[PDB]
């Protein structure tokens, strides 16, 4: 019933790329399908990410339009899980305003590395049964006071210092109150009222939902696991309280002797064990979008120890290298292009092709006929198979309309009829062609 | 009055409960097999299922397909977000291209966040600071309550309150005789002003008098609040709480678009989704729509091919009335509808055709009962030949003029005479192309 | 450890610069006459506000009816720099929450004749969901832009 | 408080500086420097 | 005798857009002559502006230069008067370093709508003649006059904090907003300009206030919709309407100010008067600001548009596409083309007799025929600059009326384009670059 | 003394009382029809009626465009704005092309506007406050020509008091804007300490109050700039001020209306006066089509003043086009706006004219066989070489010890410092080197 905030997208389907532990491709599984040589490849580049021992690697996923380039990399990136950095970044997002080319790219990087930190604190977590605040006449001015605390267990009595005083009454908290504080760092934070306090209270200077009193121990640990990327431990280092530039975007063109003091501490948090460095993915697709200027930028970059791996996407023939004339392979300068590994994937089969829709309905939560798979697939084949997966929902939308349980091939022929394929709107727009504009 | 625009009588594609579209509903004509094309788009909208899917409205100029566009709007109506845009919206000078597009692409997903609002407020009559029998021990004397006697135009009633209250009524100036308010959630005090009840007590003083509220001192609702993901950036971005000394600068400044961060993105959907699993609030997918979307650079359009397939995105209608054209930001590259082959491959196409005479004369009529109009039949059937010969557009415009003719003429519907005088006066983009070649050295 | 604490000598400039060089001191007399032509001297704003000539007539200022600023608060604050302006924003902040709850709770009957923009109705960035003032009063949106 | 003019429904507005009555308006100015 | 800040320019003389109630044109009158056909065109949408039922309406004023479009398009403003909006820009405007062409164009929309509001007031207003205040709370008096009246206040509590904080005094000039209680000083009386002999660098010396003390009034506004959105765009946005340091103004700002201005039309407190943009020379507007024009023409506030241009079949700005006006067929079908013609010898005299009646300058009858010669070979917009040169050149030789002589000295004087061509082709290699 | 420029010599058109040229006057030679066309512009631009009436001197290369243009500024005198600009000034990163055409149009529109500057000085004998905290300041000065006393207002004791003045410090006062200045300590107390940190200046030998009638001269972009943006506010003496720093901004079209409106206000009080001016926007061919066409409003406009275009271009691309030739380097439909003057190459009796009266400006001795000699080199070449050979021929004919040029002296410069011609044949010999 309820609807998230991801929900059916273009590789929604995808889980992983499908391979065993022998590191074969398998005809069908986690949501891929056929494709072997390059699923292959890209399984040995992710065993290679995921064992991290070596900087500046760049892989070039290449082959037609609708050949599952895009479907390798954004399947990798869930086989690689969520702890490690996979950045997706399009070569268009590059192009910046507050920033150089070379300094999107630095971020880029630098983004894709992770600097897994385990963060562990003593916390107090209580309801609170009562706060007493001394203020003296005038004086000095220094306030005092006390907190008592309980659980379901246990209770007790802490004589308060003078920077918790001000965070407990700056946060306004009162008797009855459930808090959790870090005893490390003086920071409250609050759950909620106990229950206990609806026969006892003033006209409502609080209102909530109510939270149970906390069980057990009255002290206990935390641990959080952080994985701060380089990007935002150098916007963080960059000016005195940037903490919002890490939301805001607004540090444009961070200075080089910041990265390199970062370069160095971070290599120092290794060392005393006081963080794990992860290398990540960077994954530029449609990467023929770069200029040559920045593709001179990806020779040197991609050499430092603390450059990622890339990952890039390019559906491009022999094509002028973008903000020049030169022609070259995948539209990228051959000084990149030396320099990298490509995967080069293959046009689908009829089986392969029926076989994608077949996975495709099974997570749109669609049933078809096998008389209507076997019109779609010829469609998928005769068109492109972008085509003939956007029809699966269509053609279910047709079929909901007319309140079918199961598509028909009848309900594809009318969908089909409806929304074009660019073969036949670019054949329709030869007979209109003086209507239509700049021709 | 509201005053009537282009697309004022497009009320709906005027559909049957079937799917199939009638000759003539909700103000639309014709069209059928694109209307019908639009009602499997507002199912799909409508399902919340899908994201990032796409279609492209391509047909010549004047044929309908930003009026259809407008039809799924309305056909929605204003509970879903629909953000229109054209093409060239994304050409700012504060923030790059592909951002603008992720910003249209954020502004298309609404919350609708609900909540409780309470307030205590009035007329504060007394401000009672009510002490204990007698004090604990060592102490001169407690207090165990403050007591306000808020009033409003339904009663007074007195609140009991923490004592913690008057180190705060004490920061604020508040007097007997004030009206305040009290957040019920917060516990905080604020002053509005002296009440209207006093304003004759001085010839001049100066405050701006409240007037007296009405209802009980003690106010609740629940409303609900809808929010653009859009809204969630910007306000994550550059906070307002104002007591901070990057807060006063970065409002002082000048306001600025910021390229937002991917990060900003990521914690928004992972802190809307523990809300959305809470169920405090409902989610509304919607419609983002780009009309000339030929003007995008060919670096938007291959922006568009991360956004179109990521599983956040909304459903995106795109609209182009373009032949074969180059496409922009690239010199030579001649590509259908003037967008690159590879973004075409990704949107469902919908032909959008040319109108027969009939049609014309049909929309001519539902523009003229619209626009407040009442033209005679002979002028109409002339009208319709006046389309046929130029354009829906033209034949459509000549309408107002052609009132304001009858009008000044003293006749108070639109005769032959009238739209043939108005067709001498002003010229078609047809007619005036001839002129302008035939005094080709002149310009 | 410790910064490198290079400091420079001071920039000398002369008395004669000083006392004869500063374009704000040997045009002041000059600079004058830049203020008393100002269209943000209060007693133009009164006379392009109040004491307008037409039945209907247009005039700058008129939006200083609808903002709350008085003709003398605008003309302090273009007069006497981002001190002012400073102030000005200040106060704006503390009278922003007394807005609030004003115009999400006094919604029935109208604000008089149910006709005439009341003072403070251009100052429409309170109504947003999201705004301070109202993220401030309901509890819930506070933690969405957290 | 009320206009001094005797005639006048008018709420008080402000003062005669000479004559100390209360006024609310020109007319009724005129007429309380008449009638003093 | 006094030479004001606005002084005979090139469209100065046309008072109006000359028509009958019947919207016939006349042949001369307000300043302009011949047209009818274009002036005919003019009046019926200047009709439909006054209207201002039906929105986002276009008019492209087409035709060769020197005929008169811009001279329509001015005497049409003139002719719709104030107290409804005429935004006239060039094109080439649009074109800012600090906001893209969208905004721009946006911006010129939206200053093009002006909504008209009822405000009630009530403001003090006179010179404070004394303060008296007790030493206790404070209940001061206090003495204002007028040049009818002489008035004492009894004051509260925050009005003495604020007068001693405005540090009013004697002879003072003062407004107070009643309704809001703000102070604000005008000045000192005239009557005061001696009770010192140095003063500070914002005195400033104003008449006594006259008529009634506390004048109570509704007052009309006109507000054009783009300063609300400017005002809503960052707290102190006022500032940036008269600094022009705004742009790229959110658009969720702008739908909020539609639904706000739709809402106060809904309750009728206030009515929105669409008036006219005026884009001059339009053909400069890009192709990706043309492309924004098909979708602003749409907005139930939109202006009604006029547009003047002077070109051929030509290029589309930003592209290599030949079109009709150099303006997208995306658009011009949008448009509704209005057509200026060439003047006939008639007409040639009756503008050039209008241009001299607004230069105060006589002409004898045959300088008028030899200078009609002269704009009807060369292009009118020389004659009419010819006149002003030739009653300069009767003026230093002492004359009265200007002869066919001090035209003919004119002409030996000044060039136009093609005398000037010639002579450039004839010393071409001296010149730069062909 | 004052230095010699590339214009220095001329001092007027040189124009008789009948308007016709002299043959050479006021510094010009030569140059008759263009000097007698100027003439009729100073008459125009004298006149005062007109608005944006524009004039474009067109010719070669070194033919005396920007001598006439500075010919009209030095008949005029600095009684009347001239504003001289490049087209290549156009091109900020602040503010867009069509503004700093806007800003420098409204630099060429002056106000004059008099006042009795009124200052007092001398060392403050007593300062003494009289409501019950100031009403006013007595304050008395003294010099050594008399005592006078002052009854300041409280802001100027304020700004005594942020002077951080005492009894026995120099004071310059003025009693128009309010300045105050603190000099120093009046040295009949530079023995108060052996050693304090002050400066102790002589009491004044001068009047304790000195009059004079000046004449202020201000621009309308003066007004239009300092009423735009929020000002500085402080004499210094603050920090605020360092935070934002300034830029150049696109000031709305809107504010220059309220500006124009005030300006109107103060001209029919005579408390000012306008002087309609020049624009000099030389090198025009160096602007832009969007600048370019800018100017078909700008020339238009009943308020702009007088522009003088100067262009050397032939047949060439109009600048931003990409393709379209048109003379001068100006769109026709702009140069169809424009009275153009003519200018014309010097017969070689008319260069050594003009390299005399170079001579004889730049202080230099010349005898005859030498400036025979730099009468045919300019025919060889061009003027402005010819005329930048005196000051180096000279340089040499001190440095051997001579008080003029003789033949030997141009001669040797001639052999020394090449043209750009005989330069050209260098580098097209050299061809493969460079
Ligand atoms: N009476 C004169 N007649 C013509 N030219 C003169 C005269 N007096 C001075 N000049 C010369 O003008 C020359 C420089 O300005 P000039 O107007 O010739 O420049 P230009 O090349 O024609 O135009 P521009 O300033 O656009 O480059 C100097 O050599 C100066 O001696
Ligand atoms: N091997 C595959 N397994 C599953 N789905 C695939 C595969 N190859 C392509 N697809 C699907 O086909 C569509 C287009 O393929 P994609 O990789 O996104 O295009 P492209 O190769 O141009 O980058 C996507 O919906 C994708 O999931
Ligand atoms: N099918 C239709 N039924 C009724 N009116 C229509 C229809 N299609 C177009 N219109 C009218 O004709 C106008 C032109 O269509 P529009 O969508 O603006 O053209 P375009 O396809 O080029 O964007 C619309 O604004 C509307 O007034
Ligand atoms: N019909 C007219 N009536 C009065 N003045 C006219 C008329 N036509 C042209 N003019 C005058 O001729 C000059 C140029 O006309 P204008 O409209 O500005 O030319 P264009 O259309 O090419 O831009 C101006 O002085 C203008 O007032």
């Amino acid at each position: 019933d309820v609807t998230r905030i991801e929900r059916i997208g273009a590789h929604s389907h995808i889980r992983g790329l499908g391979l065993d532990d022998a590191l074969e491709p398998r005809q069908a599984s986690q949501g891929m399908v056929g494709q072997l040589a390059a699923r292959r490849a890209a399984g040995v580049v992710l065993e290679m990410i995921r064992e991290g021992k070596i900087a500046g690697r760049a892989v070039l996923i290449a082959g037609q339009p609708g050949t599952g380039k895009t479907a390798i990399a954004m399947g990798m990136a869930q086989a690689l899980g969520p702890d490690t950095p996979f950045t997706a970044i399009a070569g268009s997002e590059i192009f910046s305003l507050e920033m150089s080319k070379t300094e999107a790219l630095t971020q880029a990087f630098r983004r894709s590395i992770g600097v897994r930190i385990k963060e562990e604190t003593e916390i107090i977590e209580g309801e609170v049964v009562e706060i007493q605040i001394d203020r003296p006449a005038t004086g000095t001015g220094s306030k005092v006071g006390k907190l008592t605390l309980k659980t379901t267990e246990m209770e007790t009595i802490y004589d308060l210092g003078t920077k918790m005083i001000e965070s407990l009454t700056k946060d306004k908290v009162q008797a009855g109150d459930v808090i959790t504080i870090d005893k490390a760092t003086g920071k409250i934070s609050k759950l909620g009222r106990s229950f206990t306090r609806a026969r006892d209270y003033d006209a409502m200077g609080s209102q909530t939902k109510f939270v149970q009193c906390p069980d057990g121990e009255l002290q206990k640990r935390k641990e959080v696991v952080h994985t701060v990327s380089l990007h935002e431990i150098d916007v963080i280092n960059s000016r005195t309280q940037g903490f919002l530039a890490l939301f805001s975007g607004d540090t444009g063109e961070i200075k080089s002797e910041v990265r390199e003091q970062i370069n160095a501490k971070v290599a120092e948090w290794r060392e005393e064990g006081k963080a794990e460095i992860i290398p990540g993915v960077l994954f530029i697709d449609e990467v023929h979008m770069l200029d040559i200027e920045s593709f001179s930028f990806l020779n040197r970059a991609l050499e430092s120890d603390m450059a990622p791996v890339l990952i890039m996407a390019t559906n491009r023939g022999i094509t002028r290298i973008r903000g020049t004339s030169y022609q070259s392979p995948h539209g990228i300068p051959i000084d990149l292009l030396d320099r990298l590994l490509i995967v080069s994937t293959t046009p689908y089969s009829e089986k392969d092709t029926k076989q994608i829709l077949r996975i495709r309905c099974e997570e749109e939560d669609v049933e078809m006929s096998e008389d209507a798979y076997t019109v779609l697939t010829r469609i998928g084949l005769e068109t492109s198979l972008r085509y003939a997966i956007q029809l699966i929902t269509a053609a279910s939308l047709v079929c909901r309309k007319r309140k079918g349980t199961e598509v028909q091939v009848d309900d594809i022929k009318r969908v089909y009829s409806l929304f074009l394929d660019e073969s036949r709107s670019t054949q329709y727009m030869k007979e209109y062609q003086d209507a239509f504009l700049f021709n | 009055t509201q005053r009537i625009a282009s697309h004022s009588h497009v009320k709906g594609l005027g559909l049957d409960e079937s799917g199939l579209a009638k000759q003539a509903a909700s103000g639309l004509v014709g069209q059928e097999n694109a209307r019908e094309a639009c009602g499997v788009i507002v199912e799909l909208i409508k399902s919340k299922k899908m994201a990032g899917r796409a279609v492209l409205l391509a047909g010549p100029p004047g044929t309908g397909k930003t009026a259809l566009a407008l039809a799924i709007a309305q056909e929605l109506g204003s509970k879903v977000p629909f953000c229109p845009m054209v093409g060239s919206e994304v050409y700012s000078t504060e923030i790059k291209k592909t951002e603008v597009l992720m910003e249209n692409f954020r502004r298309a997903i609404g919350l609708r966040i609900k909540e409780t609002k309470e307030v205590y407020e009035g007329e504060v009559t007394e401000l009672t600071p009510c002490e204990t029998e007698n004090p604990m021990g060592g102490y001169g004397k407690t207090i165990s309550h403050v007591i306000i006697g808020l009033k409003t135009a339904k009663g007074t009633k007195q609140l009991k309150l923490d004592p913690s209250i008057f180190e705060s009524l004490q920061k604020e100036r508040v007097e007997a005789g004030d009206v305040i308010y009290i957040e019920a959630n917060s516990g905080a005090v604020k002053r509005q002003g002296r009440c209207d009840t006093y304003a004759t007590e001085f010839d001049l003083e100066a405050e701006e008098y409240v007037p007296l509220p009405k209802g009980d001192v003690h106010k609740k609702k629940e409303i609900i609040q809808d929010v653009t993901l859009h809204d969630l950036d910007v306000a994550n971005a550059r906070p307002q709480g104002g007591q901070d000394i990057l807060s006063m600068m970065g409002q002082l400044m000048k306001p600025k678009k910021t390229e937002i961060t991917d990060k900003l993105r990521g914690e928004i959907n992972k802190v809307v989704n523990k809300y959305i699993d809470q169920g405090i609030a409902e989610l509304v997918p919607g419609v983002l729509f780009v009309d000339e979307v030929h003007m995008l650079d060919i670096e938007c359009f291959t922006y568009l091919h991360r956004a179109l397939e990521s599983s956040i995105a909304p459903i995106v209608i795109f609209a182009s009335n373009r032949g074969n054209c180059v496409i922009r930001g690239t010199e030579d590259i001649t590509s259908p509808h003037g967008i690159p082959l590879d973004l075409l491959d990704r949107v469902m196409i919908i032909r959008t055709m040319l109108y027969t005479p009939q049609e014309m004369k049909q929309i001519i009529k539902i523009r003229a009962q619209t626009e407040g109009i009442n033209i005679s039949e002979e002028a109409l059937n002339h009208l319709g030949e006046i389309g046929t010969k130029t354009t829906l557009r033209y034949s459509v415009q000549l309408l107002t003029p052609a009132n304001l003719l009858a009008k000044i003429n003293g006749k108070d519907s639109i005769e032959k005479e009238h739209v043939e005088e108005i067709s001498e006066l002003f010229y078609d983009a047809k007619s005036s192309a001839k002129i302008l070649a035939d005094q080709q050295d002149k310009y | 450890w410790s910064p490198f604490h290079i400091s420079l000598k001071p920039y000398h400039i002369s008395k004669f610069i000083y006392r004869h060089g500063q374009i704000r001191v040997f045009n002041h007399s000059r600079d004058r006459w830049l203020r008393v032509l100002s269209p943000f001297a209060p007693d133009y704003i009164q006379r392009s506000l109040f004491h307008r000539k037409g039945i209907n007539e247009e005039s700058c200022f008129s939006f200083l009816r609808f903002i709350d600023i008085s003709p003398a608060e605008m003309a302090n604050l273009m007069l006497q720099g981002l001190l002012a302006r400073w102030l000005a924003l200040f106060l704006s902040l503390k009278a922003s929450y007394r807005l609030h709850q004003l115009r999400s709770w006094g919604a029935p009957e109208g604000e008089s004749h149910q006709r005439y923009l009341r003072n403070k109705d251009f100052l429409l960035g309170v109504n947003f969901p999201l705004s301070f003032p109202n993220l401030c009063s309901c509890p819930l949106l506070k933690s969405l832009v957290f | 408080p009320r206009c001094s003019v005797p005639g006048c429904p008018h709420p008080r507005r402000y003062a005669c500086s000479r004559t100390g009555q209360a006024l609310c308006s020109l007319q009724c100015y005129r007429i309380n420097l008449q009638m003093r």
